[PDB]
């Protein structure tokens, strides 16, 4: 006869308790911020168009990479058995991206990788030749 | 022009002929050929014929065989209800239809197109149902041993088999599950080296 | 000296070669080369007959191959799945992908200590051995990890 | 008018427009706003215009 | 014997294990077979696992913690905690007539899209699964809500981790 | 028999809470992201395109810093090539760098003409086997 | 400790469940999900037969809920009636309106902690049971109290 609500887990810390505190109020800012971005500068055009996916792609990955890019695309390619090419003059401040998913397309990773480095670099793919050629800006 | 009932191998042809209902029982090799949209509900084939019909658009239509047939139907039919024990073979060219609840038991080679809303499927042993090219909104597969079925679910995927058994889903599902008890199989086999395929996300990333 | 670290946490050289050593003693292909390793498991001992399905027992061996593995340093794991030529070459690769998925699957939500993995099968078009009377039973149908030791 | 195709046999084609409207396409056919019909696809849902445009199914 | 998962959708003979550990007497193997098998039991043993029962009036109601029971942020579902599932099986074949009903509930941090989308997966899962039962699929109605209807305030870290949940309805005629 | 659960999993609230919270941000500032990018087609990327001559296609490993014109010249020269400059030659020079081993004669003058960027191109001809180094204006 | 107050006043987990089952156990129900608690009375044996008037022995009965309901921290209490179809609507309705008034009104009497308080009844309007064959005697005629314990 006795009485238990569901959710019974193991003891918790005051610390993370304010940690997540904050960082749901964080999460919804940033929401919000996205909506009104969205709302007011409308978006054109996807990456998949100047970089599509083939065959021998498909094949799968889960990282975890909190450095520079050049390796792990080039990591990538080598797994992929594509060409690699530079284009472009990395710049003194060295490009870092952390990124965190698992088991997605090699495609979608390399659109998010794109879209994550967004002005400083490029991607491109040429299935034909097999080869990516990823590209720095031309800034100052 | 309401009811035909032939058997004893004999060839009949028809166009142009106008119904609201007509009830059709062919027997025997009835080579039997239509060439115009005629309103029916009711056929039965007792099987091991060949049939071929150019145009039906009835409200309803209840069809059941016992033998071993080789249907071909075009036109548009709201069919709700079928269930197989012989050697069937079924291609049927058109349907809307929202409920469909099929049952096969023996054999079965049924190819199918159209829009469906809700459909259930209770596979016995070597039926293979190609059920591509045919959309719908809720699939629920139950497959036995040595049974074959492709489907093209679209929002909402219920698959069970249980040993011997193959379901090939050849689309992306919005939600899908799936379940193997001895030997049952689900696989994707889509293009796999198309250009512009979507892979899978948060909702939907469900591992075998 | 004591407050830096004396050795690789949880590290022992004679544990390592004695799992090992039994890996190999129960039939689970280990070899070493240089300093890249290779790791073989036959698929009658994984799953069932030419399915995605997972035998319960196997989880046993799956830990066991994940701790052995936790006692290495590395970068990236690259799993690779093979099988026989049962109904076409598609349905074989994609059973071999699936496989190659669920297994990453586990091994990354259990304690791998990996910063990569790579998936991907081949069906059965790789042999290893002409022998092919059997199956599923034939040795030539494979699952195989592969890694290199780092620095 | 925008369409959509809706299924797919080998040789034809049964496709819907904005308006509802249900149509029957050839392999060799004109459809209105896009043309003519040059080829279609089964194994994939692209299927070509006389204008170079390209149907595919609805999102 | 048995084979944990799920004994491949297979009512198990519970009786005939106990019989034979019992004349290794039939009729105490008899009662106590009984006696674990009343539905007092059922609720107990729920009650002693991570299960919310409720009766009251005509329908009877569930409460399942889908966080317990399921992969953390995924549709994806726990295998772990299979015995809960096998003794939901087993009062639930107690009544072969009645209409169902299953909702999901989550919290209300997030996208509002997202966390339908995530509501209406579990649920469709959770369905997929009772009909897998050997439930005509004519019995089932799947449906999920976010922060529509909270029985528990979300500031409150404790009473948010309640508020998610899976929810089971089902009337008797 | 022994199956084991996730290790370093959310199995508190404040963990599952923080994890939701960070899937949230994470997916917010992916789509803010992509709708910061902007992209160009190939049918408007103007890029000189691989020329497809076997004559270039040859092997050599080059590493460089300064002027651009006169390294565009001994390529030519050692591709057997003439070569020709339109334009002229501004005060402050265009000046560029690049090192490599292994990157065949097209893909080197695609590199040098992206790096020299708008205030100059480059255009191939193998019907007479010219190069043409076009200023800006 | 002797000046900030360790706990609630007269608050005891103890009593509040033993004071749960001596209702249940009266055959009151009694329940409650996340923070919210709910609690169901027959008719029959508060009322006496079809009138708005209070049997004299429920006082106890009342007086012991109100006791329970003081080991709680609240802010809003909803009470219902409801009843069976008796011989019209509206009369139905005003039946229960006034049990539901005659209740509030004695709960506030009496020591409990809120800040509202509200009241309705409609009779018939929404069974809970198909059974519907006795009149008072049916279960479905019942009074139920609501509220969420916040904080």
């Amino acid at each position: 006869m006795k009485f238990k609500k569901p959710p019974i887990n193991n003891p918790s810390d005051d610390a993370t308790i304010k940690l997540a505190e904050a960082a749901v109020s964080v999460s919804d800012s940033m929401l919000e911020m996205a909506k009104v971005e969205k709302v007011i500068t409308p978006p054109s055009k996807d990456n998949t168009l100047t970089i599509p996916n083939a065959y021998n792609l498909q094949a799968r990955a889960s990282v975890d990479w909190s450095g520079p890019i050049e390796e792990l695309t080039a990591r990538i390619a080598k797994a992929a058995h594509f060409r690699f090419r530079v284009l472009g003059k990395s710049p003194s401040v060295p490009v870092l991206i952390s990124i965190s998913t698992k088991d997605e397309s090699l495609a979608e990773i390399l659109r998010d990788i794109d879209y994550q480095a967004g002005k400083k670099a490029s991607i491109h793919v040429y299935p034909n030749s097999q080869v990516v050629e990823l590209r720095y800006a031309k800034i100052y | 022009l309401n009811r035909f009932r032939y058997e004893g191998a004999g060839v009949v042809t028809g166009n142009n002929l106008r119904t609201s209902y007509l009830d059709l029982y062919l027997a025997n090799e009835g080579t039997t050929r239509l060439a115009g949209n005629i309103g029916l509900q009711k056929l039965e084939a007792v099987g091991n014929g060949v049939t071929q019909i150019n145009g039906v658009s009835s409200r309803n239509l209840q069809i059941v065989l016992k033998g071993d047939p080789k249907v071909l139907i075009s036109g548009f039919v709201n069919l709700r209800q079928l269930d197989m024990y012989g050697k069937g073979t079924l291609s049927l060219y058109w349907i809307k239809s929202d409920t469909l609840t099929i049952r096969a038991k023996k054999a079965a080679k049924i190819q199918l197109a159209g829009i469906v809303n809700r459909l259930d499927v209770e596979l016995w042993d070597f039926a293979q149902f190609k059920g591509k090219y045919l959309r719908a909104q809720r699939s629920f597969v139950k497959t036995h041993d040595k049974s074959v079925a492709e489907i093209s679910a679209v929002n909402h995927q219920s698959s069970l088999a249980t040993d011997a058994s193959d379901i090939y889903y050849y689309n992306l599902s919005k939600t899908r599950a799936d379940f193997m008890a001895f030997n049952g199989s689900v696989l994707d086999m889509r293009e796999w080296g198309q250009s512009d395929l979507k892979d899978f996300d948060r909702y939907n990333k469900q591992f075998p | 000296v004591p407050k830096l670290p004396c050795r690789v946490d949880g590290a022992c050289d004679a544990t390592i070669i004695k799992m090992m050593t039994d890996l190999n003693k129960k039939g689970i292909k280990v070899a070493s080369v240089g300093q890249n390793y290779l790791i073989s498991i036959p698929a009658s001992a994984l799953f069932a007959d030419q399915s995605p399905r997972l035998n319960w027992a196997s989880y046993s061996l799956l830990n066991e191959i994940a701790a052995f593995l936790k006692q290495f340093r590395k970068i990236a794991i690259t799993v690779t799945s093979y099988s026989s030529k049962y109904v076409s070459v598609k349905r074989e690769r994609a059973l071999t992908l699936a496989r190659s998925r669920v297994v990453s699957e586990y091994l990354w939500s259990q304690g791998v200590d990996s910063r990569i993995i790579f998936t991907q099968g081949l069906g059965s078009d790789k042999p290893i051995t002409s022998y092919t009377l059997g199956g599923d039973r034939s040795p030539n149908a494979r699952v195989e990890i592969t890694f290199r030791r780092a620095v | 008018i925008i369409y959509y195709i809706q299924a797919v046999i080998p040789g034809r084609a049964w496709l819907i427009g904005s308006n509802g409207s249900t149509l029957t396409v050839r392999e060799g056919s004109k459809i209105p706003g896009y043309g003519m019909v040059k080829l279609i696809d089964s194994l994939q849902g692209r299927i070509l215009t006389s204008s170079g445009q390209v149907i595919k199914f609805s999102q | 014997c048995f084979h944990p998962p799920y004994n491949n959708f297979q009512p198990d003979r519970r009786a005939v294990k106990r019989v034979g550990v019992d004349t290794g007497g039939g009729t105490v193997g008899l009662v106590a077979s009984i006696y674990r098998d009343s539905k007092r039991k059922i609720i107990r043993d729920l009650q002693k696992q991570d299960i919310q029962y409720v009766e009251y009036g005509d329908t009877r109601t569930l409460i399942i913690p889908t966080d317990k029971y399921f992969m953390f942020s995924s549709p994806r579902l726990n295998e772990i905690c299979y015995p809960g599932l096998n003794n939901v099986i087993r009062l639930l074949n107690f009544y072969p007539q009645s209409t169902i009903y299953v909702a999901g509930f989550t919290d209300n941090v997030g996208s509002r899209s997202h966390k339908r989308k995530l509501s209406q997966a579990q649920a469709e899962t959770m369905m997929t699964f009772l009909w897998a039962n050997g439930i005509a699929a004519k019995r089932l109605k799947a449906e999920g809500y976010g922060d529509k209807n909270a029985i528990s305030d979300n500031a409150i870290i404790h009473g948010s981790a309640q508020n998610r949940r899976i929810e089971i309805q089902w009337f008797t005629s």
